[PDB]
RNA sequence: GGAUAGUGGCCUACCAUGGUUUCAACGGGUAACGGGGAAUAAGGGUUCGAUUCCGGAGAGGGAGCCUGAGAAACGGCUACCA
RNA sequence: CGGUAAUUCCAGCUCCAGUAGCGUAUAUUAAAGUUGUUGCAGUUAAAAAGCUCGUAGUUGAACUUUGGGUCUGGUUGUCCGGUCCGACUUUAUGUCGCGCACUGGUUUUCAACCGGAUCUUUCCUUCUGGCUAACCUGUACUCCUUGUGGGUGCAGGCGAACCAGGACUUUUACUUUGAAAAAAUUAGAGUGUUCAAAGCAGGCGAAAGCUCGAAUAUAUUAGCAUGGAAUAAUGGAAUAGGACG
RNA sequence: AGGGGAUCGAAGAUGAUCAGAUACCGUCGUAGUCUUAACCAUAAACUAUGCCGACUAGGGAUCGGGUGGUGUUUUUCUUAUGACCCACUCGGCACCUUACGAGAAAUCAAAGUCUUUGGGUUCUGGGGGGAGUAUGGUCGCAAGGCUGAAACUUAAAGGAAUUG
RNA sequence: GAAUCUGGUCAAACUUGGUCAUUUAGAGGAACUAAAAGUCGUAACAAGGUUUCCGUAGGUGAACCUGCGGAAGGAUCAUUA
RNA sequence: CUCUAACUAUAAAAAUCUCUCUUCUC
């Protein structure tokens, strides 16, 4: 019963079988891979640097109709291309294109939250300062 | 094939014991078992039980009084520490108020208070309670 | 029950008594036993035969009992044991039989697979003989020196 | 071993700076020098009475032997004058409170005062390093044969 | 036999054909210096360890070397490459 | 949630949570009995090779000294011995209290609870000398109320009470003990850093110098030494080439 | 590849139905269907239950063997067989009843003896898609088989039962 | 006792080739995901209106259909009326 | 407290479907 060896002398399999469904589990495989490292434009960081270069409407699923103010920016770190989202009302006017932007997480562990289609990351800093500091009128956009 | 005698002695100990009777027939009957139920019996969840001679292995037959709950053994005989027959007392037995971990010492067959008291420790065989 | 090759559960044997000593009635001499065995062994028949044979025309129970040792054993001490074992000795005659009957029809294709199973027992029981040193280390059983043994 | 006249290559197996003197009126053998190698090992006979060199001898040579002992089981003898012995062990892997079956495989070096056969179990001791992997000099063979012992069977 | 401070295919000459491996050798990756340890916690474990301590390695990359008990040194030299 | 009464947006007012901290994001840990050795599922939810043989691996029947008898070392609770604790109060005796607050025999049984030596056709490597440690010595003989309570005492001969050399050592795995596993970290003793994180200090004289320290455990793997003999493996004597003389 | 060539029928040819029907119905008809040696090794190759063990509850029949009948007809007067009837027992496909065990249930006499968690053992899975796809091997003439991902995309897909 | 110089020796480098590894364009092609109010049909879930499903082969705009073997997850646990 | 007998006989065609899914506390 219990179909896995239970010897003394066993160790080994219980090991090495071990080692194989460990292949199982996506967030072994992808520690063990390195996929963070190829792919997921952020090599593992959880802030970027990017160039915006055009802000755009994306629309939204089934349930929900709402176009969302996301920003297309290509990374300073490796050049890729990569989607952000303005998360607050009026801050997509903030960005002035052709502007650094500090890009971060958008809070699923590198999938898409809620109704956004084929985005992965929020904006959190806007010209050297936080969009935050802009939306709540503390700090003001150097405009240079 | 038949691996461990005792595992298949205490198996029908086991299953003749929840159906309510009060005798059971160990088929193979070697040492080990003899042992086992001599420590049962002076602990007492067994009476008075019997060996017979069948010059082939014998068989015993052992009587039961209700008094026993559940047995079971450790069929791989884990090399057990002074130390470590805590963590086993924790890990099979109900409440430390009873129950004996039974383990083979440098001794012989002795239950885990007789080991901590002589202050010896050898494999673990099984567990009754 | 356990029947390696057939999951054939039966459990058909024989239950020896009780009673290690000779049964009270018998008035045979042990030795009168050993010396018939002896000759038996000289007409040639296996240790089985000859113990069916006891067996069925005199009070010969167990010649154990009687002898107070086993049938290959006097076989050996007194120098008629076989080269190779008997049981073994049956394989091979069963092994070569089919092999015959194999190149003879060749579409028998469960024929091929029985004698795979007789070579994987051989081979099985040759490891053990081996091990035991009955056999010589060097023997081997694979086709052409399985005819040469048959003969 | 070396195998039927040990003065056989390009140059003189003499042991080192020991001098049988040509002059002696005794024609003895030689002065073959030897040393109990300690630990309670016996010299075999043939390491007193034999006839070859063997410079790394632990009983008749210059090699010493101190530090470890190991026991374990003759695998491989096709090279010359050295043994390879197979040691298998257990190693308790922790996690599975189990057990795992390892061997590692030591050379050493026989001199021809022993006779090596595969199976044989070895008693072989550390010595001062011989070469590239070799750093034992066998001290006893303990199993001959074994059960190589008998070879008939004639009631 | 040479060379080493000294054992050692460490190297040379002449021999032999051996050595390891499904008990995972060899190869490939490591965003891996190893370790004492850190986080984590019924018990059992999982992950991390660049770094306060211990060893090892390096001073752009490789090689070569004088002095000196001690270096293949680099805030010491020689040469090539960038 | 939002499509005209939005408890979800945006504000105001109230209120909640944490607080000189709180909010994110990517990792990782517990949650996760969703990596399962303890501890997973495999009829249909993912999943049992189409079936069989088979090397390596894994695991593999039962049985070979168990009972008894004694003496005896202790460790526990007995009866408690002396010391004396309380109601009893400013202070002492008695009385009466938990049936003894600390020192004591434990054959009054007792019960364990580990031992040790022993006899059972029952060896504990056993010799080779030591050394005899020890008296079976018994010799000169009793020194002592007559009584072996106890002595000056040396040839056979008591060997584990101890040495120290060869003979052999079946081998292990296992387990207990010990030695080792740097410090720092962890643990944890002591210590009014004003408490604490910490630190390894400090404390005490009457300040006339007199002292307490800087406690301990763990590391589990490999190696070393050591007591054990159930479990598990291996080993003998079968051609006798077997043991002792 | 060689031999056969009845039937039946992928392809094709047809006549219907329909809006279209080169599909289902209807007729003919090639390769195959059958063989002889060699490849192919996949099937819902399903009992969707791996193998070897021990135990646990009641009932019947059934298949193979072997047991005992003062048994029946058998019939050869009578014994012998055979065939039956009974009480068995060992093994096999299974079945019925039940839960006092399990399961999430459907159900299972094993899918029980599993939190009161350890008989011995192999091989598989870790949300669904992407996908048995990409690529590299490897076997095969070919068809293709074994091996085998990822990027990426989603809050479900799925199981059993309940009521409509 | 210098420059210089014979031999080797360690040999970093250099040239041309070969090799493999990684980044890297990459005409074009085949995809796949999300995108739900395009278009052609309506195969599947009921006997899905030809029972489904599997392997294999063929053809077809598409789902599919057909053949040969299977299976019930079938719509039958059942004829010893 | 004795038993095992009945039985029939159909199918032509029917494709598609735009919203809107909303609480249970005494
Ligand atoms: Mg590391
Ligand atoms: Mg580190
Ligand atoms: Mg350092
Ligand atoms: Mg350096
Ligand atoms: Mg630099
Ligand atoms: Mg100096
Ligand atoms: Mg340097
Ligand atoms: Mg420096
Ligand atoms: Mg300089
Ligand atoms: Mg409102
Ligand atoms: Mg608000
Ligand atoms: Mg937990
Ligand atoms: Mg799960
Ligand atoms: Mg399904
Ligand atoms: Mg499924
Ligand atoms: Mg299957
Ligand atoms: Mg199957
Ligand atoms: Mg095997
Ligand atoms: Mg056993
Ligand atoms: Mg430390
Ligand atoms: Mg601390
Ligand atoms: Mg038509
Ligand atoms: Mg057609
Ligand atoms: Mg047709
Ligand atoms: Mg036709
Ligand atoms: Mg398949
Ligand atoms: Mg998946
Ligand atoms: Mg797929
Ligand atoms: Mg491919
Ligand atoms: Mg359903
Ligand atoms: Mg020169
Ligand atoms: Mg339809
Ligand atoms: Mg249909
Ligand atoms: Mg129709
Ligand atoms: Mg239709
Ligand atoms: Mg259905
Ligand atoms: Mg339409």
């Amino acid at each position: 019963g219990k179909g896995k060896p239970r010897g003394l002398n066993s160790a080994r399999k219980l090991r090495v079988h071990r080692r194989n469904n460990r292949w199982a589990e996506t967030t072994y495989k992808k520690r063990l891979l390195g996929t963070a490292f190829k792919s997921s434009p952020f090599g593992g960081s959880s802030h970027a640097k990017g160039i915006v270069l055009e802000k755009i409407g994306i629309e939204s699923k089934q349930p929900n109709s709402a176009i969302r103010k996301c920003v297309r920016v290509q990374l300073i770190k490796n050049g890729k291309k990569v989607t952000a989202f303005v998360p607050n009302d009026g801050c997509l006017n903030f960005v002035d294109e052709n502007d650094e932007v500090l890009l971060a997480g958008f809070g699923r562990k590198g999938k898409a939250k809620g109704d956004i289609p084929g985005v992965r990351f929020k904006v959190v800093k806007v010209s050297g300062v936080s969009l935050l500091a802009l939306w709540k009128e503390k700090k003001e956009k150097p405009r240079s | 094939t038949r691996t461990s005698v005792l595992a298949d002695a205490l198996n029908a100990i086991n299953n003749a014991e929840k159906t309510g009777k009060r005798q059971v027939l160990i088929r193979p009957s070697s040492k080990v078992i003899i042992k086992f139920l001599q420590v049962m019996q002076k602990h007492g969840y067994i009476g008075e039980f019997e060996y017979i001679d069948d010059h082939r292995s014998g068989k015993i037959v052992v009587q039961l009084n209700g008094r026993l709950n559940k047995c079971g053994v450790i069929s791989p005989r884990f090399n057990v520490k002074i130390a470590d027959v805590e963590k086993w007392t924790a890990n099979l037995l109900p409440a430390r108020q009873f129950g004996y971990v039974i383990l083979t010492t440098s001794a012989g067959i002795m239950d885990h208070e007789e080991a901590h008291r002589k202050h010896v420790s050898g494999k673990i065989l099984g567990f009754v309670y | 029950m356990g029947r390696m090759h057939s999951k054939g559960k039966g459990m058909s044997s024989s239950a020896i008594p009780y009673s290690r000593n000779a049964p009270a009635w018998f008035k045979g001499s042990s030795d009168g036993v050993v010396e018939q065995i002896i000759k038996y062994a000289r007409k040639g028949l296996t240790p089985s035969q000859i113990g069916v044979l006891l067996r069925d025309a005199h009070g010969v129970t167990q010649a154990k009992v009687i002898t107070g040792n086993k049938i290959l054993r006097i076989l050996k001490s007194n120098g008629l044991a076989p080269e190779i074992p008997e049981d073994l000795y049956f394989l091979i005659k069963k092994a070569v039989s089919v092999r015959k009957h194999l190149e003879r029809n060749r579409k028998d294709k469960d024929a091929k697979f029985r004698l795979i199973l007789i070579e994987s027992r051989i081979h099985r029981l040759a490891r053990y003989y081996r091990t035991v040193s009955v056999l010589p280390p060097n023997w081997k059983y694979e086709s052409a020196t399985a005819s040469a043994l048959v003969n | 071993s070396t195998e039927l006249t040990v003065q056989s290559e390009r140059a003189f197996q003499k042991q080192p700076h020991i001098f049988t003197n040509p002059k002696a009126k005794a024609n003895r053998k030689t002065k073959r020098w030897y040393k109990n190698v300690g630990l309670g090992f016996k010299t075999p006979k043939t390491a007193i009475e034999g006839s070859y060199i063997d410079k790394k001898c632990p009983f008749t040579g210059l090699v010493s032997i101190r530090g470890k002992i190991l026991t374990g089981t003759v695998v491989s003898t096709r090279m010359h004058r050295t043994i390879v012995i197979r040691r298998d062990y257990l190693h308790y892997v922790p996690k599975y409170n189990r057990y795992e079956k390892r061997h590692k495989n030591v050379p050493a070096h026989v001199s021809p005062a022993f006779r090596v056969q595969v199976g044989d179990i070895v008693t072989v001791g550390q010595c001062r390093p011989i070469s590239k992997t070799v750093r034992f000099n066998v001290l006893k063979v303990a199993s001959a044969t074994g059960k190589a012992n008998k070879q008939f069977a004639k009631f």
